[PDB]
């Protein structure tokens, strides 16, 4: 007969691992649950995701698309990406009211961009997503210089 | 590996680290000549050879294929049966980054 | 049979959830859905209460005597836990295996420290609290959580909180319970 | 060490000589 | 015709013929009585009567035999546990056959009354037609009856010219069957005396003859007559019935219960007796005699009946048993051999450590081992991952103290969970589960098998209570009801 | 009113008189659609009323409020409400029209002529005329036509609706290019109901819901025009019965299964019934727990591929039967999930662990945590959980009121079928008061039948 055995896992709480202890108690607002007010509350962590989604953007998409793998490029526009919606919106309220409505507006370009790289890649068209990805990468860049 | 865990349990709910360790149903032999399938549920693991032949080489993407042969043992029943020597031939693939 | 008017359209005496207890030299708040165990699972328990609804969800308190007046001469509190690591229980397979998963060989459970402190309270004295995830090869609860703290009172005895909390019950609501009892330890 | 009564307590408890006098 | 449920109302008119149709089924009862007592002794192993004895071994009716004086066989043995040197006529086969002798000589009488079924004796004078007058031939049968109980219970029961009932201890251990005196007090209804029955007998057997004498003379009065509708020969079946459940409840209930009437050394313990820790708390009394006085702990358990220790054993209990699990209590556990000590537990701290009984209820039971103030310490438990009452950490040993295994210990922790689960089935007992080809799991005694058959035939009787108490009332409507009948409404 | 003995008909059975009255049966049923619009504006306006901001619509009891941010009426990016004005206009706007549809019920029923066949010569039927029957059909296939035209336009014109496999996560998208190819849209039709295929109940995007609804528009449209300018051919007055009841009961039998089709659409899909507002469906709570502790116990060092389970399996990840790396568990069953947190770690060999050991997404195991703890059990006075479960929270998932309320409604509709279908057979033959008891018809059929 053995005791049990511990392991050294206190660090793994200030990495990832209360999270989703968060997202299950029924205490806290929706808001706090979903990851909503700490996106709100820290711009930086915001200011961080968005210039990873560039990363993930001007530079991990196009691999997939030249090699023509489709399941693994619609993704990558929604794996990261997934929060750029919610993201390009805390960082537009910001702004001065003419200032959002420039921002507002850039913003709702490059949603009409993506969304049509999105079906370029979905009828696996590599000479329209190919041309489709330049387009989602300049008005990517016009928000940027917008809202950061 | 073991092909049950130490946790499965069998029909009458005995089993290795969860479970009676006897024949409960049988309150009289409950625990009897029957040892070999209610008092140890054996899950140590076996050990199988395996021969790898690497038959193609694609070196400008780095992906190299071929065709194996192994032969392992079978399974056990958590130390009730006499495992059985199974050979497994067939094709394989990987990819050298 | 002694005549008290029934409480209609009145006042609620108790919606906070705990209860509070007064045992011998120490004090905390149980939850107050819990009820008292007749168990005595280790040497030197004073109270265990379980929950009504399974008996995973539990917690004791532990009186031993000590020869040491400070929670530091017990060293530090890495090399505390693993002197008062028979809180945790003891793995009662001495059987060889190796198809459990997410397991080292021959070993079917596997507890895990998650966080540790040192606080303190109004009487000076400090605290060794920790924060466990035990779990098993048959993984029941989807793990147990173990919230031990551990202090030396005013009478040279160690006095260990262990509240144990099933992973399954965690996240539905068992956390407000265990950690509001496990902040209102007190030793007095 | 033990009496009767505490004997047949923890093996049985609903022993005759556990359940009367037991007012006590 | 008629169908094939309503066959044998060709009797209900004729009393000739039910003479003849009552005598073919007491030959029948009796030709059963005489056939199952030659089952029995055929099968029935008079070796050990201390540990195998009649109930252990699945013998009905040889329990009845040897409650009222029959003891002795034609093959030497006895059930006490010696030999008979004058076996007499009254033997087992004696009476197993004097049943078949009257089983044949009912076969003869039912042939005759069968063809001579128009005897004058049935036609009533000056009508002519057959008629009972069934107040009179209920006042005969009573005085019969009565003079019967009278004669049981001077004479049979007391010891005065029979040989007497069985009688035992409270404890199961010292019975014989001796002569009894009546109890006239109020110790007479107490049912586990004996003498109480003698009382009843002539008491019952008294007031039995004296009613019957009353009911010899005193015809009925008229409203009475028509309110029980005394005419007809099924408001006697009716009635009949109703007094045959009522007996089979209170029959079935004082074998279940146990009684005085209810040997347990001829039908087996009761399950009250496991419940309320009967025999385990004189075992307790007789090591505290024996501790008290000065001795030691194998020296007081040897000094312990290996039949007391039998009695407290989950297996001989009556309701551990099963519907389907046929046959004899040795089929199931096989047949006990030794009594194989009294295991007793110890933990690493040097503290005694006793096994929690298995319930009356439970098919399995978890073992658990609690201390003296009643608090579990250890068990077998059923998560071995993170375990804290496990035998193996608490360091569990047993020891033995008489029997089989008298002052051998056990600390290995596979030996000790094996009798740690024989010790909530109670004493330790070794058996042979080869020479019967034993099951493995329990049966119940004849004392569970009479109550299931005495309690199944009282509930079926009452509703053949209500279908004949209903033919009688309603005796002008059974064909069916008249076409103006219409006057019943508003 | 009207009374028994004058109609043959009790008071139970009343409805039943104004089957011949044209003019209250139609305020029968302008009433009866008064209480539709009315139940939508009143349960809408309780929903708005009782909607608390910091909670999940899923988790406060709301149906009606999903169906309108489904549209894309006041959601934002990850299925939050922006403004809850949006829903308080589509409850006004019912709760009015309601008093509307309720006067002219009421007026038809009261005061308007009992048949208006001599009168209104337009309105009038008779419902043995084929020829009027089908004008009528054909009239409101053009209404369920242009019906259908008002999501399309929505969905591509007027703001555009929610699409929950957005790429940046769900929001309201215009949904620029609706599938009208016909081999994608009949496809869903003859495909099997069975797992895998889902019949209808598997459509995976907006834009085969928008492209479908294009084809149910034209079509309506085309066969309402079809109905009004024919009438049935003679094939047709051999097949069917031509009484009101029988016309209902053709009525009662396809709304019965489309009963049947919307319990199952609502307990399995998850794009036109968006888990961000209806919750997680069946499926996507037991996939959700398996993906939990998943991530759990690649933190607390774990090998998730090469664990085995207790039964040798794979407790984190297995084999698909058809070959995919699926979740282990119970919830094998549920492998031809689809979810738009959990297509984002999902290769072609079903799910990607290199990208599953690395790539896991923190607001992916946000929402997979979310529900995990609201799955779609609960209990019948709202308690949450399994039937082992104190009272603890208060919760029973929209989709398992929306599949309980509409497989019960659904069904009696089918035995409202059997009924009328039967009857109205029955009635038109002559025998539904009785065998005539001169010509019982099976006295003159041959014995040992
Ligand atoms: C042939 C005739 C078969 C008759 C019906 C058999 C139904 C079998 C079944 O498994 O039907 C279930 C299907 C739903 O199928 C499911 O469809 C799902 C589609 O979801 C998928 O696609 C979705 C797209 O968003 C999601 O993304 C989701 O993640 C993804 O899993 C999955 O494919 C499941 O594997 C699949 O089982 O219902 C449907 O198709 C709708 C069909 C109507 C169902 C009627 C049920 C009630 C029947 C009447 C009973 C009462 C009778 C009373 C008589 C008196
Ligand atoms: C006079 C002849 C005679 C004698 C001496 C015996 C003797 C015996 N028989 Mg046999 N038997 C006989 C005739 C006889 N039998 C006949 C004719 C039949 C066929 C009906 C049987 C059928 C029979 C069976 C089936 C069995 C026996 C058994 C026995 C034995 C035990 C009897 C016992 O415990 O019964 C107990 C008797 C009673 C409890 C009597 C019940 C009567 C109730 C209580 C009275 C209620 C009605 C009463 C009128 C109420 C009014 C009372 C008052 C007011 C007057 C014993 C050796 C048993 C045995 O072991 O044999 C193998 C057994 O199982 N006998
Ligand atoms: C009230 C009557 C009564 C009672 C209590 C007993 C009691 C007993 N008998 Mg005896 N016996 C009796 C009448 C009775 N007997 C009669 C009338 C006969 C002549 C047939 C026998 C012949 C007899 C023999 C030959 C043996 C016993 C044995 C036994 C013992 C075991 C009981 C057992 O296995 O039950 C079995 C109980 C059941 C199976 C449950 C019955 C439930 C119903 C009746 C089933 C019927 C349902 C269905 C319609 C049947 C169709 C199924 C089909 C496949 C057959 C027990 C002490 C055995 C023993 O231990 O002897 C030493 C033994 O070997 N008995
Ligand atoms: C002392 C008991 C007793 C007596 C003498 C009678 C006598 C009678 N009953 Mg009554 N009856 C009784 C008990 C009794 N019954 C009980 C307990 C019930 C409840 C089940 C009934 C229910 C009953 C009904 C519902 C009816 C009768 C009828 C009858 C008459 C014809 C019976 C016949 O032809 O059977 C013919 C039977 C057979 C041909 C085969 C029966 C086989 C079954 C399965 C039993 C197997 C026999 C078995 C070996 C014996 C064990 C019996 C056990 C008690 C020891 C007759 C007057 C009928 C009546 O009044 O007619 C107007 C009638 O309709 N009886
Ligand atoms: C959706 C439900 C519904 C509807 C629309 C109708 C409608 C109708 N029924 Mg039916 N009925 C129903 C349910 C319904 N019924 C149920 C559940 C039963 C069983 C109890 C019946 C039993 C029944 C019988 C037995 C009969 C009818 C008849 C009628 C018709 C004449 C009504 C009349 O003269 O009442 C007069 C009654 C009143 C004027 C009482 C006041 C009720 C008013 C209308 C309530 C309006 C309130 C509302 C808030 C007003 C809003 C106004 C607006 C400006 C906002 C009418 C078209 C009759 C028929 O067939 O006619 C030929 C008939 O004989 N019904
Ligand atoms: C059919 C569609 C449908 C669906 C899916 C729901 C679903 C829901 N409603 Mg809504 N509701 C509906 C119709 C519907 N309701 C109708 C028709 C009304 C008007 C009465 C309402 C009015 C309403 C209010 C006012 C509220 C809800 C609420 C709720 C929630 C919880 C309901 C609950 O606890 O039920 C409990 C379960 C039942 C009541 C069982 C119903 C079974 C019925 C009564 C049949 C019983 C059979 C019986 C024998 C037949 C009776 C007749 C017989 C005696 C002759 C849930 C989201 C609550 C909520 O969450 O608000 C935010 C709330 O407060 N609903
Ligand atoms: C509310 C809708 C509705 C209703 C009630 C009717 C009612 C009618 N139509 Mg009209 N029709 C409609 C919509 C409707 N139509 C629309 C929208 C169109 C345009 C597509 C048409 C075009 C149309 C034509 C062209 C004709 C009708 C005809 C008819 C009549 C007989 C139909 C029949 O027996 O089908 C019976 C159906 C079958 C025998 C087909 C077999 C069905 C099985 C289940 C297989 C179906 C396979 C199919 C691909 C669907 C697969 C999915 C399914 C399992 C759910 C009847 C008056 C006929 C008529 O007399 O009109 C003058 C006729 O010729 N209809
Ligand atoms: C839109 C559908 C529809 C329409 C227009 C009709 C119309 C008609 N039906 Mg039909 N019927 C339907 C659906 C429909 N029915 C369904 C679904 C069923 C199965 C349950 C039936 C079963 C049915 C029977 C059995 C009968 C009719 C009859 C009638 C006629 C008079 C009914 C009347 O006055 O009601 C009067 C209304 C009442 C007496 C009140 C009943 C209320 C019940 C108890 C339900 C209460 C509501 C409750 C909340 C629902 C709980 C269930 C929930 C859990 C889903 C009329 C032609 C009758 C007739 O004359 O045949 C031609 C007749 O005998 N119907
Ligand atoms: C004419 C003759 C044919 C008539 C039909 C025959 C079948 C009739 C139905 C028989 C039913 C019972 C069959 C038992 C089969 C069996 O396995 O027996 C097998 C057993 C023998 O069992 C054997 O016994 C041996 C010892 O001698 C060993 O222990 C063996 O292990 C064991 O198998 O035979 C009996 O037990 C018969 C007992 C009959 C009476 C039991 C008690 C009845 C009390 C209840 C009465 C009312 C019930 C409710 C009524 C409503
Ligand atoms: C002629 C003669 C003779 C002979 C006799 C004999 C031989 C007899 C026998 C008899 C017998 C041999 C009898 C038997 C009987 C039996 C019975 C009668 C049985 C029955 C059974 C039953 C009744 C059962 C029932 C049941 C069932 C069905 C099942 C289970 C349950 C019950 C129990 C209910 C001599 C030579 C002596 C001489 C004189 C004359
Ligand atoms: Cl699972």
């Amino acid at each position: 007969l053995t005791p049990v055995d511990l392991f050294d896992d206190r660090s793994v709480r200030d990495r990832g691992f209360d999270l989703i202890y968060e997202a299950r108690d029924l205490d806290l607002p929706q808001n706090v649950r979903e990851g909503f007010t700490q996106a709100r509350a820290s711009l930086d962590e915001t200011k961080k995701r968005v210039k990873e989604s560039e990363a993930r953007i001007d530079a991990d998409l196009d691999v997939f698309i030249q090699k023509s793998y489709w399941t693994e490029a619609r993704e990558q526009l929604r794996r990261q990406v997934g929060t750029l919606r919610f993201d390009l919106n805390t960082l537009a309220s910001t702004k001065e009211k003419e200032a959002k409505k420039a921002a507002l507006g850039l913003r709702k370009e490059f949603i009409q961009a993506v969304e049509d790289l999105d079906f370029a890649l979905r009828e696996k068209d590599q000479a329209s997503a190919a041309k489709k990805l330049e387009i989602t990468k300049a008005k990517l860049d016009s928000v940027l210089a917008a809202v950061l | 590996p073991s092909y049950r865990g130490s946790s499965f349990l069998d029909p009458k709910g005995r089993g290795g680290s969860t479970g009676y360790d006897n024949a409960v149903a049988l309150p009289a032999r409950a625990d009897a000549e029957e040892l070999l399938k209610e008092n140890v549920k054996i899950t140590k693991a076996l050990k199988g050879s395996a021969v790898f032949s690497v038959a193609k080489v694609d070196p400008v993407t780095g992906e190299i294929a071929g065709v194996f042969e192994s032969i392992q043992p079978s399974d056990t029943d958590l130390g009730a049966k006499p495992p059985k020597d199974i050979k497994v031939t067939g094709l394989w693939y990987a990819q050298l980054k | 049979a002694y005549g008290d008017s029934a409480n209609v359209f009145g006042k609620v005496t108790n919606k906070s959830g705990f209860v509070p207890y007064a045992g011998d030299g120490f004090a905390l708040l149980l939850p107050a859905k819990w009820n008292p165990s007749k168990e005595n699972d280790f040497p030197g328990v004073i109270l265990r209460y379980e929950d009504n609804f399974d008996a995973v969800n539990n917690l004791v308190v532990i009186a031993q005597d000590t020869d040491k007046k400070a929670i530091a001469d017990f060293g530090s509190q890495d090399k505390f836990l693993e002197s008062v690591s028979y809180l945790l229980g003891k793995q009662a397979y001495s059987g060889e295996t190796q198809s459990e998963g997410g397991f080292a060989p021959n070993r079917v459970s596997a507890a895990s420290l998650l966080d540790v402190s040192t606080t303190t309270d109004k009487k000076g004295k400090t605290y060794y609290k920790y924060e466990l995830l035990v779990r098993s090869a048959d993984g029941d609860e989807g793990g147990r959580h173990q919230l031990i703290g551990a202090t030396v009172g005013s009478d040279n005895k160690l006095y260990i909180i262990k509240i144990q909390i099933g992973d399954k019950r965690w996240f539905k609501g068992a956390k407000k319970e265990a950690m509001g009892a496990f902040d209102s330890f007190t030793v007095v | 060490v033990t009496l009767a009564l505490d004997k047949d307590d923890p093996a049985k408890e609903d022993s005759v000589k556990g359940l009367r006098k037991d007012i006590n | 015709g008629l169908p094939w449920y309503r066959v044998h109302t060709v009797v209900i008119n004729d009393p000739g013929r039910l003479i003849s149709v009552h005598l073919m089924h007491t030959a029948l009862v009796s030709g059963w009585a005489g056939s199952m007592a030659l089952f029995e002794i055929s099968v029935f192993d008079p070796s050990d009567p201390v540990l195998n004895p009649m109930w252990r071994q699945g013998m009905f009716v040889l329990p009845f035999m040897t409650r009222l004086g029959i003891t002795q066989s034609w093959g030497g043995w006895t059930i006490s546990g010696e030999t008979a040197t004058n076996p007499g006529i009254w033997s087992y086969e004696g009476v197993a056959a004097a049943h078949i002798i009257l089983s044949g000589a009912l076969f003869l009488a039912s042939v005759w009354h069968w063809t001579y079924w128009d005897l004058e004796l049935f036609r009533d004078p000056r009508t002519g037609k057959t008629a009972l007058d069934l107040p009179k031939i209920f006042g005969i049968h009573l005085f019969l009856s009565g003079l019967l109980c009278f004669g049981f219970g001077a004479f049979h029961v007391t010891g005065v010219f029979g040989p007497g009932i069985w009688v035992s201890d409270p404890y199961g251990l010292t019975g014989r069957v001796q002569p009894v005196a009546p109890s006239w007090g109020a110790d007479g209804f107490d049912p586990y005396n004996p003498g109480g029955i003698a009382s009843h007998h002539i008491a019952a057997g008294i007031l039995g003859v004296l009613a019957g004498l009353f009911h010899l003379c005193v015809r009925p009065s008229i409203r009475l007559y028509f309110g029980l509708s005394m005419g007809s020969i099924e408001t006697v079946l009716s009635s009949s019935i109703a007094a045959v459940f009522w007996a089979a409840f209170v029959v079935a209930g004082t074998m279940w219960y146990g009684s005085a009437a209810t040997p347990i050394e001829l039908f087996g313990p009761t399950r009250y007796q496991w419940d309320q820790g009967f025999f385990q708390q004189e075992i307790q009394k007789r090591v505290q005699a024996s501790l008290a006085e000065g001795a030691s702990l194998s020296d007081a358990w040897s000094r312990i009946p290996e039949k007391l220790a039998f009695y407290d054993y989950i297996g001989n209990n009556p309701a551990k048993g099963g519907l389907f699990r046929t046959g004899a209590m040795n089929s199931g556990d096989g047949i006990a051999v030794g009594w194989l000590g009294h295991a007793s537990f110890k933990d690493q701290e040097g503290r005694e450590l006793f096994v929690r009984r298995m319930p009356t209820f439970f098919e399995t039971f978890p073992v658990l081992l609690l201390d003296k103030d009643g608090i579990v310490r250890a068990d077998v438990p059923f998560r071995k991952a993170e375990s804290k009452y496990s035998i193996e950490q608490v360091g569990v040993s047993v020891t033995f103290y008489g029997g089989e295994l008298d002052g051998l210990t056990f600390t290995d922790p596979a030996t000790v969970k094996k009798y740690a689960r024989k010790a909530q089935l109670g004493e330790i007992f070794e058996f042979d589960r080869s020479t019967l080809q034993s099951d493995g799991v329990f049966r119940s005694s004849p004392r569970g098998w009479f109550t299931f058959g005495h309690v199944c035939f009282a509930l079926l009787f009452f509703f053949g209570h209500i279908w004949h108490g209903a033919r009688t009332i309603f005796r002008d409507v059974f064909a069916g009801i008249d076409d103006d009948i219409n006057d019943q409404v508003e | 009113g009207r009374d028994q003995e004058t109609t043959g008909f009790a008071w139970w059975s009343g409805n039943a008189r104004l089957i011949n009255l044209s003019g209250k049966l139609l305020g029968a049923h302008v009433a009866h659609a008064g209480l539709i619009v009315f139940w939508a504006g009143a349960m809408n306006l309780f929903e708005v009323s009782h909607f608390v901001p910091e909670k999940p619509m899923y988790e406060q009891g709301l149906i009606l409020l999903p169906h309108i941010a489904t549209l894309g009426y006041g959601v934002g990016p990850g299925g939050e409400i922006i403004d809850t004005f949006p829903y308080f206009v589509s409850g006004v706007l019912h709760l009015i029209s309601s008093a509307v549809l309720g006067f002219g019920g009421v007026y038809h029923s009261l005061i308007g002529p009992e048949t208006l066949e001599e009168s209104y010569p337009f309105f009038g039927y008779v419902w043995k005329d084929k020829n009027k029957m089908t004008n009528i059909l054909g009239y409101h296939l053009i209404m369920l036509g242009l019906g259908a035209w008002l999501l399309v336009w929505k969905a591509m014109y007027f703001g555009g609706v929610y699409d929950t496999w957005a790429p940046g996560g769900g929001d309201v998208r215009v949904i620029t290019n609706p599938t009208t190819n016909a081999a994608v849209i009949f496809g869903y039709l003859v495909k099997s109901p069975f797992g895998g295929d889902g019949w209808i109940c598997s459509v995976d995007n907006m834009e085969d819901i928008i492209g479908g609804h294009i084809w149910i528009g034209t079509l309506e449209i085309l066969g309402g025009i079809w109905h009004i300018y024919t009438t049935p051919w003679p094939w047709a007055r051999r097949a069917f019965v031509w009484s009101g009841e029988a016309y209902l009961s053709y009525s009662l039998g396809a709304i019965g299964v489309m009963g049947f089709i919307a319990c199952c659409m609502s307990w399995f899909n998850n794009t036109a019934y968006p888990s961000e507002f209806y919750g997680p469906t069946g499926p996507e709570a037991s996939q959700s727990q398996a993906f939990t502790f998943l991530v759990r116990d690649q933190r607390l060092g774990a090998n998730v591929a090469s664990a085995q389970g207790p039964t040798g399996l794979g407790k984190y990840l297995m084999r698909s039967p058809t070959g995919e790396i699926i979740f282990g568990g119970e919830t094998m069953r549920f492998w031809d999930f689809r979810g738009p947190w959990l297509e984002p770690l999902r290769g072609p060999n079903g799910l990607d662990l290199n990208k599953l050991k690395n790539d896991i997404q923190p607001w992916q195991e946000r929402r997979a945590a979310e529900y995990m703890t609201h799955a779609p059990l609960g209990s019948l006075n709202s308690v949450g959980g399994v039937a082992t479960e104190i009272n603890a929270v208060n919760f029973v998932s929209p989709r398992s009121w929306l599949a309980c309320s509409h497989f019960c409604l659904g069904f009696f509709f089918f035995i409202g079928h059997l009924w009328h279908a039967g009857r109205a057979r029955a009635a038109a033959a002559g025998f539904e008061k009785g065998i005539d008891r001169f010509d019982e018809p099976v006295l003159s059929m041959r014995p040992l039948d």
